[PDB]
RNA sequence: ACACAUGCUACAAUGGCCGGUACAAAGGGCUGCGAUGCCGUGAGGUGGAGCGAAUCCUUUCAAAGCCGGUCUCAGUUCGGAUCGGGGUCUGCAACUCGACCCCGUGAAGUCGGAGUCGCUAGUAAUCGCAGAUCAGCAACGCUGCGGUGAAUACGUUCCCG
């Protein structure tokens, strides 16, 4: 296993369609995967200073690698905050990892969501990034059912190299996103 | 366990362990056990996929899910309120649909007890 | 990668009712994830049935036969 | 249980509703009609003299009389 | 959108559910009761031996009561209301216009403050049976019945007559 399955197939299948699908006339110009960055939704600092240290712990064993806290840019007045203090963290997985996360979820995730109906393609920015989340927790199998407390979502973004929404859409219909029209 | 999207107790009974589901209760249960030939004197932790995976299957076919049932329910109380009939005057006020006490009773539709 | 703050990362394999066989790389130490759903979407049959379940001019004719 | 004003001409009309198994609303006439078993809710635009509202007949509206869901003596004071 | 009065449901293990079991008095019946059977989770669709009075339901009579299995003392197999789907008894007509059954839905209630009610032996308590009128019931109410059936009774200083 050289390189992980998503890679593998990606590599001749997915670049074909895409490359049959619209004639980009030059190599180098297909759209393709830059990353997937995933951020644990938080806020209620301010309260409690210890479920960022479980947030920690599930982005871990769901993503292979030590994720990082994103400090407060700015104190608000409204909502409790204050500069400095550790609201979010976020993984940013590339390559091997990347393609072991996507087929990974991809496989075990989206089946496994309650009453689950699919995702929406319309979920796509102006520079063919997608972008959606998990909402309540356990959607991965890595993480015990009884080994969590409270539920805590999540946003992934995958960045990939599609210049337009609809080549961002082709890309991820040739790969395993189920989408609903 | 997980069924069609709900966990189960930890030990009970089968026919106590299925009244979780919006759509299985004691009754219930028993029935599709009596039909599947499963026993209900088993507890919630010696669970098998084969049998896991019939309920569900039997469950599906002969009843619906229980987000099934819930949104059927949902858009049912919906209908019946915008086509603007007896029920849904009652349903709209927050009053009893079937036409009983409604001087001090009701609450239980009404909420809290509230006085202004 | 840093030498050890993430955890151990070994091969899985993970089966279903169907027969469908994955195999990926997760934390599982044991190898081996016997789960009730992959690869293969009942919820692409859940929700027509979502869909179905509706209708009470259905419902009350049926339950009419008045 | 004698014969009632069972309305022959809404009732044959509903019968070969039933027999031809067609869901689509039935303009009736009678207002008073609403006894015989045979009527498996067949959905009957009711004419109360002005004109004629679709309306779906329910379980515990077999029985009443036919244009009485909404008020037929249209008056609310405001 | 509320307040007062009287009753039922309970709030849990002297408990809940399932299977097997014994005695009570009281009758509602003529356009009413209606046992055996067919089929039904169940109201019940078929219906007739028998009745101006023991051949027939209310059984050759019930519940609390006794035996076995299970729940492991919790908003739960306690409690059952609102609500949605599948039906039934009457009469031509049951959301405003009764009751009952099956499935799901599973809220308040953890024995209750200020105040206050009934009970002196077959009494309280607890359990059901029957009836007054209705073709159809709001009937948990009002009357009678009995099953099992307790503790106190220095005394009239004291609240009311
Ligand atoms: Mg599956
Ligand atoms: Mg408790």
């Amino acid at each position: 296993k050289a390189l992980p399955r998503l890679k593998q197939r990606y590599r001749e299948e997915i670049r074909e369609a895409l490359q049959q699908e619209f004639n980009y006339a030059n190599v180098m110009q297909i759209p393709g995967v830059v990353k997937v960055v995933v951020n644990m939704g938080v806020g209620d600092a301010a309260r409690d200073a210890k479920l960022i240290n479980g947030a920690i712990n599930d982005l871990a064993l769901i993503t292979g690698q030590k994720p990082e806290v994103r400090r407060a840019r700015k104190s608000i007045a409204q909502f409790k905050l204050r500069e400095g203090m550790p609201i979010g963290a976020r993984v940013t997985l590339r390559g091997d990892r990347m393609w072991e996360f996507l087929d990974r979820l991809i496989s075990i995730a989206l089946p496994r969501i309650r009453d689950f109906r699919g995702l929406s393609p319309k979920q796509f920015d102006g520079t063919g990034n997608y972008t959606f989340g998990l909402n309540e927790q356990s959607m991965f199998h890595e993480i015990d059912v009884d080994s969590i407390d409270r539920p805590r979502g999540m946003d992934i973004t995958v960045v990939t190299t599609a210049t337009n929404d609809a080549e961002g859409r082709a890309l991820l219909r040739a790969l395993g996103f189920p989408f609903k029209e | 366990a997980r069924l069609v999207g709900v966990d189960l107790p930890r030990d009970k009974r089968m026919e106590i362990a299925l009244t979780y589901i919006y759509g299985i209760g004691r009754t219930r249960s028993n029935e599709i056990l009596a039909a599947t030939g499963i026993d209900k004197n088993m507890r919630t932790k010696d669970l098998t996929d084969d049998q896991v995976t019939v309920l569900r299957d039997y469950i599906e076919g002969n009843l619906k899910v229980e987000g099934d049932l819930r949104r059927e329910v949902q858009a049912d109380i919906r209908r019946k309120i915008e086509i603007g009939c007896y029920q849904g005057l009652r349903h709209r006020r927050g009053l009893p649909v079937r036409g009983q006490r409604t001087k001090t009773n009701a609450r239980t539709r009404k909420g809290p007890k509230r006085t202004i | 990668m840093k030498t050890g703050i993430h955890p151990e990362y070994v091969d899985t394999t993970v089966q279903c009712g169907c027969g469908h066989s994955f195999t990926t790389r997760s934390t599982k130490q044991s190898g081996t994830i016997v789960v009730e759903v992959c690869s293969q979407c009942h919820p692409f049959y859940t929700g027509k049935q979502k869909i179905l379940d509706s209708g009470g001019r259905v419902a009350r004719f049926e339950k009419r036969y008045g | 249980k004698k014969g009632p004003f069972v309305d022959d001409h809404l009732l044959k009309k509903v019968d070969v509703q039933n027999e031809k198994n067609t869901k689509q609303v039935i303009k009736t006439w009678s207002r008073r009609s609403t006894i015989i078993p045979d009527f498996i809710g067949h959905t009957f635009a009711v004419h109360d003299g002005r004109k004629h509202v679709p309306v779906f007949v329910t379980e515990a509206m077999v029985g009443h009389k036919l244009g009485e869901f909404a008020p037929t003596r249209t008056f609310k004071g405001h």
